[PDB]
């Protein structure tokens, strides 16, 4: 299917071997940098089942803290390379800019490849995002520009989502969503055999 | 609105439409005032001996001459750099600045400093703009997905324990390594202490409070007693940021 899908579930125990393979994977997730609610601890993090989701394709991993060297280890760990690294330079509405060393300008996100990607359309967007701060915890709604230029027309995942976030050829999944919403007959199909009741628990 | 987008339909990165009481300023007369004379030494950094450079060194400026650096225009790998013995001349609380690119190097970079003892605190970026060649594309890395318009210099911190970890400035002209001056800024305003090193710096990047050391300066001036002379009692423990002692 093509229009917004998703899925309220506790990503640790979703089987997302359901969901078959996508192009894109995208993951904002709560690293613990500093525990609140939804927070995963770094062998969560570093077990939850990536591996699945792709054979051929990017993943976009944003980090901060210490996380920008933890996400490069679930990175590597979850069979990818890093080949680029998008900041996002945070201004105010008039294009003004808004760590215990340094006040923060940015966030950063990872960008990971696996396998040999084909027919993606690599160097039409730079690595520098410019836009304007949304409610806080917000992503700029630009990355999903770079990424359907990248990849127009494919299938992508979002981990760690929230309701804002769904968007079409996309799959959204978190905990603050509401219910699940599924299009795509192959998924519709594999969520009923592995989930007859629609309960998702171990 | 969407400056990618932008980018995508006229070639004007999405850097060139950013825009710009207190006065500080006082610091950097401090500073000035602190800094011990300009002090510099060619030297061929393989085949040196990194240990003669004494005493141990409060901050170190690492800017090897990456290959990535030359695209259009000797090379370090980052094997080369690895091995390197920088922790034998850093001090036990100390801080290191390294010029990583924008490739492999933000990865390797990581490595090189665990390696020596440090760890990152800070990730600094050097964003250039292209208000002067929006016609001018880019030539990209195979493993790359985007244009890469930035380049990283990490922070490191060993031991124990203002400005934006951002630096815009217009890209140099091909064949230019010159990083921007402004990380000597930032640098500065830490106020870490007066022992400075800069490795592979030039004749071009000499400065007060700082000793460069670097394979082509042609001349040299270091020694290693007089170095030491600048630090010995009562000035061993002053961040730069403090007024001389009588
Ligand atoms: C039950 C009990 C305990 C633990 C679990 C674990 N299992 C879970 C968690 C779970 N979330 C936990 C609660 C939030 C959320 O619902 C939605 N995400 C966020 O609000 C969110 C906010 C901010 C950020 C930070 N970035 C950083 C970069 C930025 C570009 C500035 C933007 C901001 C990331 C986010 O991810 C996801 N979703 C599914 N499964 C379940
Ligand atoms: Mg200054």
């Amino acid at each position: 299917l093509f229009p917004p899908q998703w899925i309220c579930c506790d990503i640790r125990y979703l089987d997302v071997s359901i969901l078959g393979k996508f192009a894109v994977v995208m993951a904002d997730p709560p690293w613990d940098i500093h525990l609140p609610y939804g927070t995963l601890t770094d062998d969560e993090m570093r077990r939850l089942n990536i591996p699945v989701l792709q054979d051929d394709g990017f993943l976009f991993l944003w980090v901060t803290g210490r996380a920008m060297e933890l996400g490069r280890e679930c990175l590597n760990l979850w069979g990818y390379e890093r080949v680029d690294e998008i900041i996002w330079v945070k201004t105010n509405q008039l294009q003004r800019i808004i760590g215990h060393w340094l006040n923060h300008g940015k966030e950063h996100c990872l960008v990971g490849v696996k396998g040999n990607p084909q027919g993606f359309n690599q160097g039409l967007d730079c690595d520098v995002i410019v836009a304007e701060v949304r409610s806080t915890s917000h992503k700029p709604d630009e990355i999903y520009g770079m990424i359907e230029r990248l990849s127009p027309g494919t299938r992508k995942i979002e981990l760690f989502g929230r309701p804002h976030n769904v968007q079409p050829n996309w799959i959204t999944l978190g905990n603050q969503l509401d219910g699940i919403h599924l299009l795509d007959p192959d998924v519709v199909a594999r969520f009923k055999q592995r989930y007859p009741d629609g309960i998702i628990s171990k | 609105n969407d400056y990618c987008q932008h980018f995508v339909d006229t070639g004007h990165r999405p850097q060139n439409f950013i825009r710009d009481r207190e006065l500080i300023r006082l610091k950097d007369e401090l500073i000035a005032k602190s800094n011990t004379p300009p002090m510099y030494l060619q030297a061929d950094i393989e085949a040196f001996d990194i240990r003669e450079l004494t005493p141990k060194f409060d901050v170190i400026l690492l800017e090897p001459p990456l290959e990535e650096y030359y695209r259009e225009t000797k090379c370090w790998t980052w094997d080369d750099i690895m091995k390197l013995e920088i922790d034998e001349i850093a001090a036990p609380r100390s801080f290191i600045f390294l010029w990583c690119g924008s490739g492999e190097g933000l990865d390797l970079g990581r490595v090189c400093l665990r390696k020596w003892g440090y760890r990152r605190c800070e990730d600094i970026c050097w964003i250039k703009t292209n208000k002067n060649n929006p016609g001018k594309t880019k030539t990209l890395d195979p493993k790359a997905v985007f244009q890469r318009t930035k380049e990283h210099c990490l922070m490191g911190i060993k031991g124990t324990v203002v400005d934006i970890d951002l630096i815009i400035t217009e890209e140099p002209e091909i064949g230019n390594i010159e990083k921007p001056v402004e990380i000597f800024h930032i640098i500065e305003h830490f106020c870490l202490g007066r022992r400075r090193l800069h490795l592979f710096g030039r004749d071009s990047t000499i400065r007060p409070g700082w000793l460069t050391v670097g394979p082509t300066l042609t001349n040299s001036n270091y020694n290693a007693e007089t170095y030491a002379s600048y630090f010995s009692a009562p000035n061993s423990y002053l961040t730069g940021c403090t007024e001389e002692i009588e």
